[PDB]
């Protein structure tokens, strides 16, 4: 059997959101349903167990129910909070198998969308001494979580040597990423400057560095 | 407090073999069914195996049936997972968990990384990212380049410096190797006075590097 | 031979079977073995909202030796 | 003390309590005697349900009759 | 086959004391709750008292609290009821019963009569009822308390046997009769004997009845 | 505690359905199993239904049990009613401390054939006379329905003095038994030429006579 839940679910602060969990075979009502929360980088945490049971420490805003006829289970969050943003998984079993749902991402809407702080570092002397050069572009505290990174040698666009991470969600619900540009020492010393261009809602913030000179 | 401490994770070749342990404390061990649950990076939870309190009943997901063996040493509060004939898709964080009854897990451990890959272990090179000369604030950092496998650990001044620190998720490059960067925001007026050292750990290659990061002069 | 003096193995919601074991004094000890993973419910069906588990007892046998035997089963629930 | 080898006395549908019974001139001087918590059994709702009974499981022990734990019995097959 | 045999019924003085015994067989006695139920002559069934399998749990009806004490001995397979400070209203047939769980009785005994009265035990005299098919029988006259046992030919005669429920006479004593319809013929061949037994007075009379 | 109320009697003809109900005074009925008992006269109670609707192997499937949450009552129902069902019936339930029986219900099967009573009379014994006592024994069996009038005659004259008559009682065939005793002195017995028992049932009077030898 399999357990189906939606990929994402969206609602704004103070309202009520419901995440559903549908069983493809066997009777839902014969086996208890668990709900787990997982925040970026953390073990799953228990939200609901055995259908409706709320562990101490979990707010009573969280509640679970089952619907035997629809063969589904739902997790309700009322009084929605920013801090509720996370992945949620239902889980259940049969006399042998244990199965997880594919997880729902819970998005809280109407969240103030801010621009990325960027800091760009030139390659170090130490790296230059090992016949390598990396520019490091660090991008933090932006919302929502899509960014685009363009690298520039003087004015012209740099094709190769670019590795950029997927944005990952930090604690404050804002996002962070980084981009590295690999160069030959020769390339680094040949140009007059290099530029990291991060684009966020068609709005660029730019950073520039130059070969240690006077 | 219920506590589950998993260990044994690390790098193995495809076809290779590996054993996980979970030391349990905080509760009456042999009265609990126990399971293992896994998670590929950036993907969902996946049930692996389960065992009864006595160890008399033993359960396995279809994708590991025949290759894995769960067991427990009740006189030692330890749960095991023998993994044989390992494959690339077995690469995941493996979690250990307490059950209550079969199929209702109540507590999770913090996990242990299992990497199945034919790539060799590589320790990082650590490079200082010098602070710029131009709020009142200066950004300085450590670049931790080309390592494998995950994870690296980074601290500043042995842990004494925690404010203004941001260690970035690592990038996974075409080469197959990892890089990351850690940055601290410090007052510009401390640059002549306060020493800043980043401490980089990479336990997979058993390498610790301490590096002082200075302004360029 | 426990059955002959107690019905519970059969009337329990976590019914169990008894296995013969020989050797020692006492020479014959009967071990308990839960019939089900679930517990049988108010209708006679196997209910998986609970589990059957052995209740173990440390008995001293014969120098002196203490061993653990399942005396019978109980039914455990996640609810409390 | 069973209480800290096993958890079941608490999590059973027929939960039980233990009673120290110490006898100087007796080995093992200490035996822990179980006593059912309720007449009824805990049900899915977490309530005492009198459609079934908690009964003690008795055992012969070499040193006498001892209550080791409790199970839940119904009047139906 | 489940079997329950009550015992120890008889006559007691008001304010007096009596103990009943029930010998169980056909089942693992230690795994069953047991109870006592009573029924006053011509009246309804009334729960008296119950006990858990172990003997460690005890239950009583309001009318009998503190007076009665139920107990058991699993090694001797026996259930007990200890009856103190008896009243006229305790007069009944007392039944032993087996419980699947507290409150659910699956088997009953045959019962035993308890008579709480201030009257003296009196044994009956037996008078034959001489014939004139043909009928013959016994008069079991002037006895107290109930019950009496009558059978015919040491138990071998069953057919045409009709044993009449006793009469209560104003004096307070009892009287009953047994009749057998036999073939006219057997007044020189068959030898008809009525077996009259009154447990409460240790009366046991066998009686030839003839022309 | 609580009370279980059931009717004092129910009546139906053979082949029909009959419903005996049993109402619980306080406490939720469906919190506790209900049991049903049959008592045939002079006999131990026999179980009919236990745990609401469980039937013991050996009890015909015409008997069935059910519960009614809202009226807080339980019911036994007997379809295809037969003359061997005639008896008393008791509902029974409990709570965490008490067990309680209902007051019982007498079940009658209608349209049973009327029957005249069989009567046999006996003089006092040779033995009883030697004891200076006399008892005349009038035994009445097999009548239906269970009501009977007894009258004794000293020769032709009625006599009230010294008559003890039992209440009628149900036989295991469903008809009825009663007995009547007349106490006389040895002089009363031998004074008169004749003594008669007279048993009137429904309007028919059957009369057996005895005389001192």
């Amino acid at each position: 059997f399999m357990l189906t839940q939606p990929h994402s679910v969206s609602e704004s602060p103070g309202k009520t959101v419901t995440i559903s969990c549908t069983r493809s075979s066997g009777s839902l009502a014969n086996y208890y349903v668990q709900w787990y929360q997982q925040r970026p980088g953390s073990s799953p945490t228990i939200v609901i167990f055995a259908n409706n049971q709320r562990p101490s420490g979990v707010p009573d805003r969280f509640s679970g129910s089952i619907d035997s006829s629809s063969n589904s289970a739902s997790l309700t969050i009322s009084g929605l909070k920013t801090e509720d943003e996370a992945d949620y998984y239902c889980q259940t079993y049969d006399p042998y198998s244990v199965v997880f749902g594919g997880g729902t991402k819970l998005t809280v809407l109407g969240q103030p969308k801010a621009a990325p702080s960027v800091t760009l570092f030139p390659p170090s002397s130490e790296e230059l001494q090992a016949n390598k050069a990396t520019l490091v572009c660090l991008i933090s505290d932006f919302y929502p979580g899509a960014v685009t990174v363009a690298w520039k040698a003087d004015s012209s666009p740099v094709k190769a040597g670019v590795e950029t991470t997927t944005p990952s969600k930090q604690s404050n619900n804002k996002y962070a990423a980084s981009s590295y540009l690999s160069l030959t020492p020769e390339q680094w010393k040949s140009h007059r400057s290099y530029s990291c261009q991060v684009t966020h809602e068609g709005s660029t913030v730019e950073k520039t560095v130059a070969p240690t000179e006077c | 407090e219920v506590q589950l401490l998993e260990s044994g994770g690390g790098l193995v070749q495809p076809g290779g073999s590996l054993r996980l342990s979970c030391a349990a404390s905080g509760f009456t061990f042999s009265s609990y069914a126990m399971s293992w649950v896994r998670q590929a990076p950036g993907k969902g939870l996946e049930w692996v195996s389960a065992i009864s309190g006595s160890g008399g009943s033993t359960y396995y997901a279809d994708s590991v049936k025949g290759r894995f063996t769960i067991s427990r040493d009740n006189s030692k509060n330890t749960l095991y997972l023998q993994m044989n004939s390992l494959r690339a898709e077995d690469t995941a964080v493996y979690y250990c968990a307490r059950d209550l009854i079969h199929g209702v897990t109540r507590n999770w451990g913090q996990g242990t990384l299992v990497t199945v890959s034919s790539a060799s272990t590589k320790g990082p090179s650590v490079f200082p990212l010098a602070p710029s000369s131009k709020g009142g604030t200066a950004a300085l950092g450590c670049l931790v380049k080309d390592y494998f496998p995950q994870p690296v650990t980074v601290s500043w001044n042995s842990g004494a410096l925690t404010s203004g620190v941001h260690t970035f998720p690592a990038v996974l490059q075409s080469s197959g190797l990892y890089s990351l960067s850690s940055v601290v925001t410090v007052p510009s007026s401390s640059l002549g006075t306060q020493t800043y050292i980043c401490n980089v750990n990479h336990k997979p290659s058993n390498t610790k590097v301490d590096k002082k990061v200075e302004p360029k002069s | 031979n426990p059955k002959r003096s107690s019905d519970y193995y059969n009337r329990s919601t976590s019914p169990w079977n008894l296995h013969r074991n020989e050797d020692r004094y006492p020479s014959v000890i009967w071990e308990a073995k839960c019939r089900h993973l679930g517990c049988i419910n108010a209708d006679g069906n196997v209910d998986y909202h609970m589990n059957s588990v052995p209740i173990q007892q440390e008995i001293l046998v014969l120098r002196l030796e203490k061993i653990l035997v399942s005396v019978g089963c109980t039914c455990v629930t996640p609810i409390v």
